[PDB]
């Protein structure tokens, strides 16, 4: 379902939709051992050669780096190299360990390009809960 | 003891239900009883200032609860004193209302407040966020087991009803002053007995 | 290019979206509310300037209880085919999903249905500057605005979006002395739902609970006529 | 009557009652071309030979000096020297003329000592009207 954000600057580039599923009430609640999906749907404003996606929670105000298991948004359902005013789908998808904590945060998404600039840039308010 | 007239309510939220706070950004959840739900904390809040409003009329001279009210703080602080859960936020909607947090999370709200003026009800500023007092209006505390009933132990948050008291001074020599607190009983007992509200069972009693 | 006109610029693009969508035909859920046992009053602005007179309904203790109603209105829950049915289920809401809220044509929207921006007030250690005297005389002449001229800077616009007009909610006043007003009148839109005859049984379902609910509020500080869509169906 | 008044510093005095009449609802409201008593009760903490009543008219927060035709304390019912533990009263009585602007403002009275130095210090909301309310 498309779930609300908040644009954190996405210079070079326009989002259009953020798509997480399973997500039916927001702030999206993330069960403990189960895998959720991302789409982001956005505009390019430029051409760039490739595309590094960077992940953060952000916590106490405080960004949290969270790496993941491929960065690179060519293989992530981008066609490389991203051309001008077309548009693209990133696509990825987590699992939520059981190591995680039951906590609320803020997951900070960009999508950065060849002059480390965001194509695009958003967050939406998570929920990590557990199932017992 | 006496010498002390009580005009008292009991309020509960039958069509309300019971919620959970959850602090951020993790921590164990804290239940809240059906009459602790904000929307209920409101309604309750202007059913007491409309009470507050109330006019009698004696001896060719309008009767207000300020004229026969305990204001022990009189003539510098003249507000009535009112036991009642919303003096923790001094009758404001305003501190009612009042939260914290990022733009997705509230870090500290009326809960948060709550929780912390249950246990030191003279305090004059929550250790949190919102800097707010836990005194009442009237410049002395509200104890948490006067204004609040149906809880479990010593979590008030857990309460069920709220009871809502207005003390007037009693006389025992001036029958002047007592019959003018009569008749603000009567205007009370009128208004009161008038006054229906789906999400409010009241229970409703004077000095007869 | 100016990238501190993205809010700006996002809500005047959610403002088109909500006229461009708003529609002639709703079912109309509606209140008019005044206040019997409330005088006029007053306002004299800091540190000088013409008196205002406010009439009755506009006092702030009856908005407060209005408000309280409006929101236990919207709050009203029915039950139909063994499933609830809440107001957002049936409301006109063009901004869903991103925004999710109501539209309550109301004079209460100028200050987002939130009693906090009600009280909202601002002065020296004994007397207002501004208030919600000053935000209700800038609000009718430019309902649109995103902020007041005033040391509030509170918006407007009224939780769906989109503004309020002032002939729309409220009665009584002279020429366009919107102050002067001494009946409120207080507007849900419900979808009509032409195709959909299940989530029209929804709506109804809901009005007939409205009705009850109204029906069953006393206040003896306030009037309250109501009117519903169903009691049209109901009879001829 | 016992007005409220916010305390701006009283160093050398504590203030027991400021009193202004008529002053039947607070803030007080003064009628043009009337006059309007006050009385304030105080606690002297110090001695002191002299004292000199100032007062200022605050209008958005900015203090406006306000000459009064007897600023000598020790005229205006205060019997010099000071004697330190000891209550006083300083009384006077000013008109509010015609071409005076009706207005809200604070009204701030301060009577220093010796070391020019508040014995006591206060203020009270007033508004200057055409009309009451
Ligand atoms: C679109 C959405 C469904 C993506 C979901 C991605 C989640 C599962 C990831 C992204 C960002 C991740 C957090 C980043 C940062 C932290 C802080 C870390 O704290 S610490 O104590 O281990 O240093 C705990 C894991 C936690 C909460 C991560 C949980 C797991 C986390 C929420
Ligand atoms: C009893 C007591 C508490 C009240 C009586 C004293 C009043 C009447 C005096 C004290 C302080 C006075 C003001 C001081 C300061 C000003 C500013 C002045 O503005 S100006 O720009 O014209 O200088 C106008 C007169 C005005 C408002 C005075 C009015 C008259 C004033 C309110
Ligand atoms: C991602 O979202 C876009 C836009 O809604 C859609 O066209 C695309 O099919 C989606 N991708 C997947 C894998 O579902
Ligand atoms: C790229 O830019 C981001 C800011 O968006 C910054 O945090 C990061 O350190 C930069 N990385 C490099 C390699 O310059
Ligand atoms: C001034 O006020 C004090 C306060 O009690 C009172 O004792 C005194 O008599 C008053 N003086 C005059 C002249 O009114
Ligand atoms: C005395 O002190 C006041 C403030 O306490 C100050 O404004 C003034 O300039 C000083 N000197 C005088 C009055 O001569």
């Amino acid at each position: 379902e498309p779930v609300q954000f908040k644009d954190c600057g996405s210079v070079d580039g326009v989002i259009k939709e953020v798509n997480v599923s399973p997500c039916p009430t927001q702030p999206c609640q993330l069960s403990k051992g189960q895998s959720y999906s991302v789409n982001v749907t956005f505009t390019s404003n430029i051409q760039s050669k490739s595309s590094k996606a960077v992940v953060h929670g952000i916590l106490m105000g405080v960004p949290v780096p969270f790496p993941i298991p491929e960065p690179d948004g060519c293989k992530s359902g981008i066609n490389c190299p991203i051309q001008k005013d077309k548009t693209y789908s990133y696509l990825n998808k987590l699992p939520v360990k059981s190591e995680y904590p039951s906590i609320k945060l803020v997951v900070e998404w960009q999508l950065q390009d060849d002059k480390n600039q965001s194509l695009f840039c958003w967050e939406i308010p998570v929920q990590i809960v557990s199932h017992l | 003891g006496p010498f002390f007239r009580t005009e008292q309510l009991i309020i509960r939220a039958p069509l309300t239900d019971k919620h959970i706070y959850q602090p951020y950004p993790s921590g164990a959840d804290v239940p809240f009883g059906p009459p602790l739900d904000i929307q209920i904390l409101h309604q309750v809040l202007d059913l007491q200032i409309a009470i507050e409003n109330i006019t009698a009329s004696y001896d060719n001279e309008t009767v207000t609860l300020q004229d026969i009210c305990l204001a022990p703080l009189s003539p510098y602080n003249t507000n009535c004193t009112i036991l009642s859960v919303l003096n923790y936020f001094q009758n404001s909607h305003s501190v009612l209302d009042h939260k914290k947090g990022d733009d997705f999370f509230v870090y500290a709200d009326y809960h948060t407040h709550f929780l912390y003026c249950v246990r030191a009800p003279a305090s004059l500023n929550d250790t949190s966020l919102l800097h707010d007092p836990c005194l009442g209006t009237f410049g002395g505390p509200v104890f948490p087991w006067l204004v609040l009933g149906g809880y479990d132990d010593q979590n008030y948050n857990n309460a069920t009803a709220l009871v809502i008291t207005f003390p007037v001074n009693n006389y025992y020599n001036d029958t002047e002053k007592l019959q003018r607190a009569q008749a603000w009983e009567k205007e009370f007992i009128n208004f009161v007995k008038n006054y229906k509200n789906p999400n409010l069972t009241i229970s409703f009693t004077a000095e007869r």
